């Protein structure tokens, strides 16, 4: 699919927990783990809108009480072709 | 009534049924910090996702 | 008010949160006619000849004065050709 | 407001509770025009050329403001042809 | 059709109301009606995560105040293969 | 005839009274009686929307005072095809 | 006859006591017993409308204090042909 | 409601201050159909089949009740035509 | 896997949620679900002691807030040979 | 041996834990696990009177606080031949 | 393509949200996404003065309440040729 | 041993201290160290779920008093395959 | 099976009770029963970390009240290679 689900957390341990929760809670493929600097880490998944809704909700709950906590949890159901340039194609 | 002898014992009677459990202590209701357009409606009946997350 | 026929269910996952959990159906005046979406207040199986309300009247039939609905099914026709 | 001719009565037994008991009628702009349904505020026999109101005004025409109707018959045209 | 949506209710009348709303709301197949015991009656639907997300949500409001009420309304976007063994396959 | 009329009651006696009132009051056919478990007993009638409306209203009134009482009196104007698999086709 | 008498009790002991009282105190015939679930055990009798009335009053008095006691007591002087299906024809 | 398709964006820099910052999109029922303009309360790419509310229901869907919107995009259909 | 981990819930929806959380959390096998009666549903998993403890803790957290709730969570590292006769070998 | 030892518990998790303690404790054999209904689950063990007394005491002490809890723990040194007809011979 | 629109946010999630809203609200090219460091992220777009004005306004509204927030949204109608050397030409 | 245990800390000194205590405490193989950015350092250890739990607990206690401190401590018993791409595969 | 759990008791009776309870609780192999001298008896067991923690808890609870009593209950999730040269591997 093309929907995008992003969770931003203060640190990497909360981000890994969210990424684990997202991927195992619905059919979504993890596409990147970007260190934003200043302690923020953003895990991005792509999939269909229904699956992304389920995953991010599962991810937001899992990492809320982990480490420093959760910063953001956003779901863009369809992503403009322009944004696709900056979004990571596959994890590093 | 008086034709047959009867003994009525005071049993310990606690009903374990769905209706009896309607008032069980329940944990804090799940809340979502989600953003974006996800039909994030909290006025509806409690819908839970995997792990208990509201949705 | 208009008479329409339910054809299929319409799913919009990322709908605005103001819509609540009300289901949506694809109603058209006649087969081959333009397709519209109506909030379903009284449950309709596909193929039902439903009776739908429009305008601000729709918002009330959707369960709240603030509901964002333009077309709202309010009744099912007992006998319709 | 539209001038419509009543065609036949309409019964929807499973309509919402907000419609009250008000009877419903099928009114087409002319014989052959698309069919619509109007709430009957005054007694109307089939074949009468009647005056219909629409939009929010239709709600008060029949019952309170919260009445779910977008087309209500508000009178009978004494001589229309 | 690998997303599972369950609605648990007290009594059968709420269950049938929930089942009707769930199946008229989206393209979800009713795969089960299990009498758990003690009154609880559960209705399980299968479909795409988007369709099941909308189905369960519509059903929950339908049966919230029918009979004794509603107990649970749960959606699982990606159900483990192990759990499939305990899930029913056909409503009968 | 596709409309469904279900009445749930706490005990068989209120249900049997509901079944008598429902079938006597209107032109409905009793399709099934179910023991949900935990006490609830549901009686289901299939008929036209008008007949089912009168039957369920007549039944709900008759059994209100009988035994434990009425749990639910619900009218479904039209039943989805999927739900037909979980409804009895003819009385047990 | 055609009249149907029912007494519902919590447990089996009051039901057997009720059924004994009904058949002893009027010209009724015990058609069957039903384990409704959650404790309720129903006993049904058929007879003339006058005899069944005296039989269900005697039964209620008899089981009112036995065990957990009585839940409901009923007579339906005429029973719709539809309800006849869900009534046990004879004790199985 | 209506099932429209996003074709191109619309930009008027002489807009009234009531419209706020909300984006504007050009939508039609199908290619070649009459072109209407809808306030986009979602993120809708060109080529997205969307569900559009209208009337007073639209004003509340986009921003506040007083918001001057006779058409709002209240969601994107998951799978259409 | 010889260790046993059991989660008991009030209703079936919490039970399936526990089974999904338990199986996706650690390497365990869902060996069965039992309708205990009275509205209690036990889900059992067999695995290693380390895996089972992780699973049950994941199961308890998941089903705690789903449906009526969680009744019991238990781990038996060593199950006597006799006890296995009262345990399901494989899921239904 | 023929001495019968019974432990009844509210739920199955207490029952399995009790059965594990009983069989582990003394030379008893698990002969049955009865679902009495209403969330009562009974485990019956047969052995010599000395063995059963130890086994039952271990079972009561082990499941006293596990889950919903313990209802009854009884020991019958010699059951009448009549009662054997209602006691299970082997568990399933 | 001679006007510059910029939105700066705390974290990557609001930045992606702003970029998506800006690109969807008007005909603008997402020239670059920059990690300023310390948690800041800046998304830049380039289009016509009318288009960039609409894009930036839409983006700030969308991302104002997403995650940590919006630091600033800025529109430069005429960009001096000297400044063009410190602006990304294509996204990365 | 496939379970994943992570400790996050402010400053590298606690991170190195945590890794020494985690590896020495139990049988966990150090798998990587990652400078999150903004002062967060995360160390990831794999191993058996039971051993990984013991290691993380030991590491958290030892590294808490050192430097700025402990931010997070985590265990994932079965990391989803999608997340394994973002985890370090071995220490470099 | 590396984690080491040791229980020290005053006398051999509390030590044998600890060994039995330690071994019954979980899968731990009993490696040594050492007569330290002066009345101290030490029972060492070895197994997975999860099992050892369960085993030592059972032993410390079982032998606390038996005889003179319990002296020490200690777990080492991984012993240094040097220490194993002073650990019994088979009990004599």
């Amino acid at each position: 699919g093309i929907a995008l689900g992003m969770i931003e957390t203060r640190g990497l341990v909360p981000a890994i927990e969210a990424a684990d929760a997202m991927t195992k809670a619905a059919e979504v493929r993890l596409v990147g783990r970007q260190f934003v600097g200043g302690g923020y880490v953003t895990v991005l998944v792509r999939g269909e809108t229904g699956a992304v809704n389920a995953a991010v909700r599962a991810g937001a709950d899992a990492c809320e009480r982990v480490g420093d906590g959760l910063v953001a949890a956003h779901i863009i159901a369809r992503v403009h072709s322009e944004v696709e340039n900056i979004l990571p194609k596959a994890p590093q | 009534s008086g034709r047959n002898p009867s003994m009525r014992g005071n049993a310990r009677v606690v009903e374990t049924s769905a209706f009896a459990n309607r008032n069980v202590p329940k944990p804090e209701k799940p809340g979502s910090k989600i953003t974006g357009s996800s039909g994030n409606d909290t006025q509806g009946s409690l819908i839970t996702y995997s792990g208990g997350a509201r949705g | 008010m208009k008479i329409m026929q339910v054809e299929k269910t319409l799913v919009s996952t990322n709908r605005i949160a103001d819509m609540g959990h009300k289901p949506l159906l694809v109603v058209w005046e006649k087969p081959g006619a333009p397709r519209q979406v109506a909030v379903d207040a009284i449950g309709c199986i596909p193929g039902d000849w439903v009776l739908c309300v429009g305008s601000s009247a729709a918002r009330e039939a959707a369960g709240s004065k603030s509901y964002p609905s333009d077309l709202t099914i309010i009744g099912i026709i007992d006998q319709w050709n």
